[PDB]
């Protein structure tokens, strides 16, 4: 009846799928073999005698991260052909990752995305977790989004794209890969959400106070984001928010579909039992500019939509009371054509803390996804970094001789500047 | 069976606990071998624990206390650095309250007899002596090895000495305090021992 | 947290540095094999102030050993607490400066500068930031003065805002070996007057006097004098290493004791100082701790402070104490010795309290003091320098290594200005 | 379980709220017209 | 409902604050864990199982006193970022407090104050404790008051700053640090209450006959003073005294708010076994110049206003008989334009004795705070030993070379000289 | 757990209270470990306290007292200086009234038996013989040390010999008398001995 299909590409997508399904297995009672000792129907499918089976595809052209998953603890949970492996790495190359080396794996991926979404009608939507700075995260992510758009055009296309930070970029050709990826992220992706690494790096550094955090702790925080995302879809609540509600309440123009994210409270056991984490004390920290998960400073931007989702034993009395003081403070500001900007969802079931992680057992939590004019800044320094290094033909021969042509860079430059002219056109 | 399958404590846990399952099945539909959460063992025998006054306490005294093991070695410089701050965190936690909160049981990675009494004279919490086989089956269960001399069954060393392991009534790995791990949070990892939640019960 | 970086130059600095780390590790309970014993929290809560962990739990001092002749490096390593240092911080010279400033500052000291600044940057930049530098060297010879003060200058275009402790020992007034004393002493002084944040001097005949009449040693060796100096070493810095009712540090000392940046010279001292049989015969309380402290014999300098006038002053304190009677006896000594203190600064005294005594004691005191009486002992260096200068003696050793005549004349004119500005504050 | 109804059929609240007090220490007083002890 | 925020800047603020909050924990019944084996609300917050966390911030630029509180007994009472710490000491410097270190710690400081104030409406004010002679207590203490006036405008701000002695000062550049702190707190502090260390030493030597106490024994006596000021805020009483009439009854003019204090009885157990404690004689002790709290002789000072805070089993009858005695008494002279001179407040709760301390269990006490013209002399001795050292540029190169320019000394000099003229004009 | 967490008399406490609290747990929602207020010890057993001329004196002889514990050494000149001062104070305090008010329990640090009898003969109050383990289980409880020789669990040097320690019913440090402490004030701190609040109940 009701189901949602997650799609992960790249090494970053694979381990971001490992965190969000270490969590979803831990809350639904799913052992690593799938045996329970009807709310599971979105992420797990009933197969045989009490076994619940993952609803995804794991995609990576290099085997080095995916075949170590199929030798792991979650190896009798996952179907073998949902984890699809290539033979060679895309190697930070949009030309190979889209044209040359990524064409013999799409025919298996579209076979499995058909075999997974045809078991029941009323599919709720597709989620996408791609690495923008990666090779197969940008190249293979672009082409299969293109093929799922021609096949299933009238279904939701969520995306949590992990963007390179202004200073943390861990490679050299992130100007080419990200600008080429956002040419098609603009055109056939219904929802885009930026997950910048350094922003979540800082959040673990001061809130959870881990000054040697690793990609594991980065991945748990995204798992909490997607858990309180689809909490209203899986469990009941005082006020439901559907995935269809997202685009109708956060996207006023089809070109502008790039929003933000924030999770609060992210307190640590030690700091946990020390604050009454109330439906307000936690929604003020959710709107704090430094609590951002993509380091887009919103004090020089105008909020154009915001969606808040509460998760726990939340009364809506102080939901409305705390969101009023959000509306009255002048350090926040809304663009005048949206006098209201707030869509609320309420889920009764509290979030579940993972043992040995870095959060604590918190009764109530907030996840907030806001569209703003302050997306123009993450693309504005993207303009600076791309032109500064495209100027004298750096790394161009890895793209020209490997499938694309000289001029794809000019139009990918042009339509991002068209996105900037469109964003400042909203910004009056 | 948790966190490991190849440990002497847990293979003796399995042997004992489906032993009486066959016995009550012959006495009597029962599901055999029994499930992991249905499995219940004894973790410390009658004459194992030993407080500072050299008298013995059974395991029943620790119920309602957040107990944690403590693997330490006298000659190791890291262990001699963790010992004062572990003593201070054991001190100010329980003094500043109206209820005993935390408890520490000491497991030894020390060479021989006379060196153990010198190290054991410094801490005020519980301890287990070397010649007891319970120490041998404990660090082969939580995989706390300073070096690979005992053949470990496909694993690696889970952590280096020193380490504190928050345990449960079923030998459960409740949380790990990262002294020597991927976090490598020396001297401060202690400020993360959730005294609540974890409660040997 | 804050880390001070230790630099020892000359053969004097090698063996005062070895006794320094012997006393600091005695206070911190550190085995010479690198481990820690003592099962105490309050030692190990400040280790990064002086040491670094080495991924085996052992602590290495953040000290740099510096000489152009490995005979004194060999003696440091072979002795006790010589297996505490890293061998990489020992920078080795193979020629040796034969008590020549030009040999250790311009010609053969220069090739070891670039091999030791990267050693300074190894832990100064190895941390997030450091609290300051602590250099201790010799001025009687060449490899301590020329190599040491050139290191002082080259670390200040890199760390200009950072503090500069310098514990420089001065030539003998009465019985001096190293027959070329005054040239090396003066060439140090006019260079360090503009590039040392605070100078605090030591004289060996003052340490002989302390070992003679207030300690009654029949045969004090050089290690006995080194233990006296090392006690003042731990005294000036242990307010960072341990808490107290009134905390201070070295930047506390510099801003409180330097009214004018051209004057930063200090007396040093340490009390209590009792003999063998008199340790049980004498009371240990803060009235007599201060009463012994402000005496001519207690200072580690060849200067009588009663001839001069105490311009600014500071005594830190250690151990189990009480807070009015540490202070009101600084009021008492300011009220009886009203002619021994300057009048145009009110309440010339800094007092700070640390709650940890040194090992074996229950209270102690370490007094530094910007006295103008130190001018008396720049004068005996200066007039013995100009008595040998007009004779035109022993400058062929100096100008034969690329040094001009006019730098010596700048040495006399700068120290003449140094004594002239101290005189008018009397 | 959703949160339960806090109103009866009589249309009145179901549970009280304890007021924020001030740590009441009493005062013993009585006088006039007999004026006690 | 009611709540008051305590701010402690400098390690003088730290040591006064730890003893101030250990009395509050023993006053309401808070174990060193923050549990109660309802007046806690006005000083202790709530977060579930009795967790009554404190509402106080602890500023210090050096860590050597803050993190040893974290190591000490009171770990889990205080919220860990309520204890806020830097790395380097200001080291007796106004410029080091303002422009080089304090600019980086004040952003996190107001971040914690804002979160700790917006928890519930009913904030009576801020209780400031600092050292004017110090570097962070005066420099950073100034810049906190600058940022509190710009946002929290109309809120009350009490002050208890440790003025140095004519003799016991333990510094040399406190002539610079103190009179630059006056240029802060004439126009930012609402009510300034004066403190002095030898004025607590001579009370400990005479009134209790304790020959060798320390800084911590000063901190109990001042903790009893602040607890007596907030006696009516928390406990009940016949005459309520909250913070709003500490200023409208004691401050006749906006530039006249520097004022004095006194505490009585300060009597040990070995002297309370012979002296009867009547309300008439405890207030007679509070009027003695030798019993004063900041070493300011009131024979040449002329009492403009006064406040009495009786705490314990105080009947209002002998309140009024005792206060009529001091109007008859000639040596305590009052002002002709303020014929009435007294505000009285009675609270029924007896003073709480600390075991192992210096005081005994007394059944009644007075906390007197008096605004008098005698505060002219504590600044006139500040006049004499400032101009005696400023005239020859001593200790000036530290200030001028570290951000602040020459000339701010001269206008702060003209500021306290204008304070001298104001006190002489009102005292006619 | 007052005043020392690591006290050995206090771990001898805890072994007994949650021994029998486990017994009412198994005979019958009881809080284990029990709260710090509700442990009840027995401090001086039947054969521990001796009076003058050596007759058995039990614990029931101490209600309504203000009882303090006099650690002493025979050849320590600090104890020699203070002993005649406390003889005079114990005379006038305990005779000049309508009730027998104060009481002193002597605990010894003497070298041998001959040193015990010589110092005992000049003290009229109660005392504890040195051969009892009470003199060592109480010396570490109230943190009294001659020098640093007994291995401690991270204590401090609270006091040197002699020391008078006013106690409570449950071994709580009632109030310290600072003859040799952070106060450092000599042979007059015994006058600070209040007796109304420090009643042995
Ligand atoms: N959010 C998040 N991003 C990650 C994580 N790990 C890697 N990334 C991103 O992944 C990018 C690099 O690409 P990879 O994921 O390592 O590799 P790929 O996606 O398979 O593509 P290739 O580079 O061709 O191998 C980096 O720029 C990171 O931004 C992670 O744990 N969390
Ligand atoms: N009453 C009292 N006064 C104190 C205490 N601690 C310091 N002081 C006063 O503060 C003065 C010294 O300045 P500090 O407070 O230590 O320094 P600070 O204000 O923290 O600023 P920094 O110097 O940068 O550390 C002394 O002269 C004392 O008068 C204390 O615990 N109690
Ligand atoms: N303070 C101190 N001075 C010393 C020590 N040993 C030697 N000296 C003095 O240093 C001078 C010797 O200079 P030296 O260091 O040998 O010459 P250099 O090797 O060229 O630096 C003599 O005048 C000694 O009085 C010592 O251990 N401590
Ligand atoms: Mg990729
Ligand atoms: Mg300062």
């Amino acid at each position: 009846m009701r189901e949602v299909i997650s799609i992960h590409v790249g090494q970053a997508g694979i381990q971001i799928g490992n965190a969000c399904w270490e969590l979803f297995c831990l809350e639904h009672g799913i052992q690593p073999d799938g045996q329970m000792p009807d709310a599971f129907n979105t992420f797990f499918s009933e197969t045989g005698a009490g076994k619940h089976v993952p609803r995804c595809v794991f995609l990576d052209l290099e085997p080095t991260v995916v075949d170590e998953v199929r030798t792991g603890t979650y190896r009798h949970l996952f179907h073998p052909e949902q984890l699809i492996s290539g033979k060679e790495d895309a190697a930070n190359n949009f030309a190979r990752g889209h044209y040359t080396i990524g064409k013999e794996i799409v025919d298996l991926s579209l076979d499995r995305i058909r075999k997974l979404a045809d078991n029941c009608t009323g599919l709720q939507g597709f989620l996408m977790f791609n690495a923008v700075g990666g090779g197969t995260g940008s190249g293979l992510g672009c082409l299969l989004l293109e093929r799922l758009s021609v096949d299933y055009g009238k279904k939701s296309k969520l995306n949590f794209c992990s963007w390179p930070s202004p200073q943390v970029s861990t490679a050299v050709v992130e100007p080419y890969n990200s600008v080429l990826s956002t040419h098609s992220l603009l055109e056939h992706t219904d929802v885009a959400v930026m997950l910048d690494n350094e922003a979540i790096y800082d959040i673990c550094r001061r809130n959870l106070d881990i000054e040697r955090p690793t990609y594991t702790n980065l991945n748990r925080l995204i798992a909490q984001v997607i858990s309180s995302l689809t909490a209203s879809l899986r469990f009941d609540g005082a006020l439901n928010v559907d995935v269809t509600e997202f685009q109708t309440n956060l996207v006023p123009y089809p070109r502008i579909h790039f929003m933000l994210s924030s999770y609060a409270p992210i307190i640590s056991a030690e700091k946990a039992y020390h604050e009454q984490l109330s439906v307000a004390e936690i929604t003020n920290s959710a709107f704090e500019p430094a609590s951002m998960m993509a380091k887009c400073d919103p004090r020089h931007g105008k909020y154009m939509a915001c969606c808040l989702m509460y998760r726990g034993d939340v009364v809506p009395k102080d939901v409305n009371a705390a969101v009023a003081t959000i509306k009255t403070k002048r350090t926040i500001q809304f663009v005048d054509w949206c006098p209201t900007g707030f869509k609320c969802g309420i889920n009764y079931q509290p979030p579940t803390v993972v043992p040995g992680g870095d959060l604590a057992k918190v009764m109530r939590a907030v996840c907030m996804i806001s569209n703003s004019t302050a997306i123009a800044e993450v693309f504005s320094r993207m303009d600076h970094k791309f032109d500064l290094m495209y100027a004298k033909r750096a790394f161009v021969h890895w793209y020209v001789g490997e499938g694309m042509e000289e001029g794809e860079f000019s139009e990918a430059r042009e339509d991002l500047a068209a996105l900037e002219k469109d964003y400042e056109e909203v910004g009056i | 069976s948790q966190p490991v399958f190849a440990s002497p404590l847990n293979v003796e846990k399995r042997r004992l606990n489906e032993e009486r399952a066959l016995m009550q099945a012959q006495k009597a539909n029962i599901q055999l071998p029994p499930n992991y959460g249905d499995m219940d063992l004894i973790l410390f025998p009658e004459g194992s624990l030993k407080n500072s006054n050299n008298t013995v306490i059974p395991q029943s005294h620790l119920k309602g206390k957040s107990v944690a093991l403590y693997f330490a070695d006298g000659a190791d410089p890291k262990c001699a650095s963790l010992l004062p701050f572990l003593l201070n965190y054991y001190r100010t936690m329980n003094e500043g309250g109206a209820n005993q909160k935390i408890e520490i049981i000491f497991v030894s990675l020390d060479r021989d007899r006379e060196a153990f009494e010198s190290h054991r004279a410094h801490m005020p919490w519980l301890s287990i002596d070397l010649e007891n086989p319970l120490t041998e089956i404990l660090k082969r269960h939580f995989r706390v090895m300073k070096e690979y001399e005992v053949p470990t069954y496909g694993y690696g060393s889970r952590t280096g000495v020193p380490s504190v392991i928050v345990i449960g009534s079923d030998g459960r790995e409740a949380q790990f305090l990262p002294i020597c791990s991927g976090l490598e949070e020396g001297d401060r990892a202690l400020l993360r021992w959730d005294w609540r939640n974890t409660k040997f019960a | 947290m804050r880390e001070i970086v230790h630099v020892q130059g000359g053969q004097c600095g090698n063996q005062i540095g070895a006794k320094f780390w012997e006393v600091i590790s005695d206070e911190h309970g550190i085995d010479p094999t690198g481990t820690y014993c003592g099962d105490s929290d309050l030692q190990l809560e400040r280790i990064n102030v002086f040491y670094n962990e080495a991924t085996g739990g052992r602590f290495v001092p953040r000290a740099i050993l510096m000489d152009l002749e490995p005979g004194t490096m060999d003696s440091v390593r072979a002795g006790p607490f010589g297996q505490l240092f890293r061998p990489d911080n020992f920078v080795f010279g193979q020629t040796g400066a034969g008590n020549n400033w030009a040999k250790g500052h311009y010609t053969e000291g220069a090739e070891l500068i670039d091999s030791v600044l990267d050693v300074v940057r190894k832990e100064a930049e190895g941390c997030d930031c450091l609290q300051g530098f602590q250099i201790t060297h010799s001025l009687g010879g060449g490899t301590g003065s020329g190599m040491g003060t050139l290191l002082i200058s080259k670390v200040r275009e890199e760390y200009p805002d950072r503090i500069m402790e310098t514990f420089s020992v001065f030539p003998s007034p009465k019985v001096s070996d190293t027959v070329v004393e005054p040239y090396n002493a003066t060439l140090s002084v006019h260079q360090l007057v503009e590039n040392a944040d605070e100078v605090q001097v030591i004289d060996n005949e003052a340490l002989y006097d302390i070992c003679f009449r207030t300690l009654k040693l029949t045969t004090p060796t050089y290690g006995d004098l080194n233990h006296l100096v090392s006690a003042a070493m731990s005294g000036v810095t242990c307010c960072l290493r341990f808490p107290g009712q009134l905390n201070s540090d070295l930047r506390k000392l510099a801003v409180n004791l330097i009214p004018f940046p051209r004057l930063h010279f200090f007396l040093i001292g340490f009390a209590p100082l009792t003999s063998r049989g008199s340790q049980q015969y004498r009371a240990l309380s803060v009235p007599e701790l201060t009463q012994q402290m402000f005496d001519a014999k207690n200072m580690m300098c060849a200067s009588d402070p009663r001839h001069g006038r105490y311009l600014t002053a500071s005594a830190m304190f250690r151990g189990r104490m009480s807070t009015k009677e540490v202070d009101e006896q600084m009021l008492n000594v300011q009220n009886k010795n009203s002619s021994y203190f300057v009048e145009w600064i009110p309440n010339n005294m800094k007092s700070s309290v640390c709650d940890i005594p040194p090992k074996g004691l229950k209270m102690s005191v370490t007094f530094v003091g910007n006295s103008t009486a130190i001018q008396e002992m720049f004068k005996r260096v200066s007039d013995q320098f100009t008595a040998m200068f007009r004779r035109k003696a022993f400058l062929h050793w100096y100008t034969g290594e690329g040094m001009d005549e006019m730098e010596f004349t700048e040495a006399e004119s700068n120290m003449n200005d140094l004594v002239s500005e101290y005189q008018q504050y009397q | 379980s959703p949160p339960e109804s806090s109103l009866q059929s009589n249309f009145v609240p179901s549970h009280e709220e304890v007021g924020r007090h001030k740590r009441f220490l009493v005062n013993s007083r009585d006088s006039l017209q007999g004026n006690m002890i």
